[PDB]
């Protein structure tokens, strides 16, 4: 029972995982132990979700009279440094200044195949607001021609401090 | 190998 | 398994819950059933957590010669409109304006026993920032004379729209 | 199953 | 429990 870690990019295009296992083997001679190497091949289908199980029958250890153990791989999402995976969607955290949130913003959203898409915002952006960029998520695994969405998730970064100057002005333009 | 889907 | 909904106020002081049950009972003829009501009394102790089980042996349906099932109550936190429970802590959502977040404010925090505690903020308040009010949470169930904390959690409310003249000014005072 | 209500 | 590691 073993973790197969797969990057977002590998889930997006699909990939091949070549895992070498070292199991103990009963020799042609029925009464001794031998170490044996064997590459197990996993075909990662595009869009596969974490928890997918890949079972290689009887690839465990061999010695006695009983049936050798199954090797079960379980797919795990590897942390990605740009996106957080959410099913077939990917979430893109966009950190913007409070100035941009109140006065207008362009987010250059990165894509899974390494381009960027400019998304222009004219209205007030609120802390935690989300904006869908349709079809820019991961392939759906059963119908890989269709894709999920890329979801912009805003974090609005506040000034560390406000000088008294600025405070007096903010008091005149912002609602109580 | 055997696959179990999500 | 049956829900025993308990308010935060009840967890705070402890309480006595009276629950009316209506179950089937075999008549003396051994052939016919009647419905009869019974009142089950539950002492809820200070600080008890969601998931606590309280068992009434043999209060289930009696239909035949079999022993009636047990009735098992499971303590559930009743949603509160002012606080959210977090273990022995309680969280207070504090909704303030952006102006208040930037320029300072006083939060009059309500308590479980119905006081308010004023808490003064002079520095910039960020979205999702928390501030602890020590010992103003719920009794710890094993040590009821000690208490958890009350946690202020800020939600910063933005203006719906900002006019051009205000935008021009915010661009002059807010860091880029 | 039985009916349960608070009182 | 036999060892398991990735290769080419």
């Amino acid at each position: 029972t073993h973790d197969l870690r797969v990057s977002l990019e590998e889930i997006y295009s699909g990939c091949t995982k070549k895992m070498k296992i070292s199991h103990k083997r009963l020799n042609p001679d029925g009464k001794s132990i031998r170490n044996e190497d064997k590459i197990l091949t996993i075909e990662v289908k595009k869009g596969w979700k974490e928890g997918t199980k890949i079972t290689f029958p009887k690839e465990g250890d061999q010695t006695s009279n009983n049936i050798p153990a199954d090797i079960v791989f379980v797919l795990k999402d590897k942390p990605h440094n740009i996106f957080k995976r959410d099913g077939s969607d990917v979430i893109y955290p966009a950190r913007i200044s409070l100035r941009e949130a109140l006065c207008g913003c362009t987010v250059n959203v990165p894509t899974l195949d390494g381009r960027t898409i400019p998304v222009v915002f004219k209205d007030v952006i609120r802390p935690g607001m989300r904006r869908k960029v349709p079809g820019e998520g991961l392939p759906l695994p059963k119908t890989p021609e269709k894709r999920g969405d890329l979801i912009i998730e805003f974090e609005v970064i506040f000034p560390e401090r406000i000088p008294q100057t600025s405070r007096t002005v903010l008091e005149q333009v912002l609602p109580i | 190998p055997t696959i179990e889907e999500v």
